[PDB]
This record gives C-alpha cells, structure tokens and sequence, in this order.
C-alpha cells in the first residue's frame, strides 16, 4: 500500500489543505508583520505536524481495514497453516489440491474496496488503492484456490 | 477548511 | 519531476 503512493498527488493534497485553511505563507507573514522567523517557522512546523499525524492515522485505519479480509483464511479453511505444519511433522509430505474459482476472500475484497470512502476523500489513496488492487485480487485468488488435504 | 481523515 | 522508483 505505501509503495503505491507518489509525490505529486501528495504535494497537491498538502497544497489543498493549506488553501482550505487559507493559511498561505504570504498571508500569514502579512498577518503577523514581524521578523521573528523562529516563531513563524515553529508555527508552520506545527501545522505540518498536525497534517502529518492525521495522514498517518488515516492510512493506518485504511491499512487495518484491508488486512482483516485475508487474516481469517490463514488459520482455518483452505490452505490452513497448522495442518501444513502437522503434515510436515508427521511425514515431510504435504498433499495439495487445486481448483480455480472465486470464493469468500475475493468477495470480501470486492465489497470492501468499492465502498470505501477514503478513495474519494484523498487522491493519493485513490491512486494507491487502484494500483495495489490487482495484486490484492491475485493474492486473494491464491488464498481461495488451494486446499490442503485432510 | 478540509482535513485528510474527516467525514 | 521524476523519481527512480516511481511508475
């Protein structure tokens, strides 16, 4: 998810935030009208810190939203991991069975992504999700297709 | 104004 | 601009 992002959209979003506040450098310096550069620099730094923290928490929330779809498939259902480990511990073999089809994980991914609002809210997240989506769908198909025999 | 994670 | 790892 993080790797998908790009600089231009992030800069555009930061500029949009500044414009929405109306707190542009020229207006702020014209407002204060003093040469105490350290104070204005600290004010700007704290503004950017607020924006950065909000972005961090937003992205964390979305990322946790994505992870929940895959996690339940690992421990149980097709491709269960403890079954693999006990297969290894008993014989060293691991019989597998395969069919290509779309199942629960792909449906969950499809439902989650098309509804989520952060895609509309942030262009950066929109592009990142659009780029990362296909890989998520391939990985979900990988989860759903394979089964470890009983 | 606007913020990146608000409704 | 441009960057090494961007698509």
């Amino acid at each position: 998810l993080l790797n998908a992002t790009t600089y231009r959209d992030l800069e555009a979003d930061w500029l949009g935030h500044v414009a929405a506040r109306g707190l542009q450098p020229q207006r702020l310096v014209r407002r204060y009208r003093n040469a105490r550069e350290a104070d204005i620099a600290g004010v700007a730094e704290r503004v950017f810190d607020t924006w950065r923290n909000t972005l961090r928490t937003t992205l964390l929330d979305f990322a946790h939203g994505l992870v929940a779809c895959f996690a339940p498939g690992g421990p149980s259902g097709p491709s269960s991991f403890p079954k693999y480990i006990d297969w290894l511990t008993c014989l060293g073999l691991v019989p597998i069975l395969r069919k290509r089809q779309e199942g629960g994980v792909t449906q969950g991914l499809r439902a989650f992504l098309k509804q989520h609002p952060l895609t509309r809210q942030l262009a950066t997240v929109a592009e990142a999700a659009e780029r990362a989506g296909p890989g998520f769908f391939e990985l979900a198909l990988a989860f759903d297709s394979t089964r470890v025999a009983d | 104004p606007y913020y990146p994670g608000e409704a």
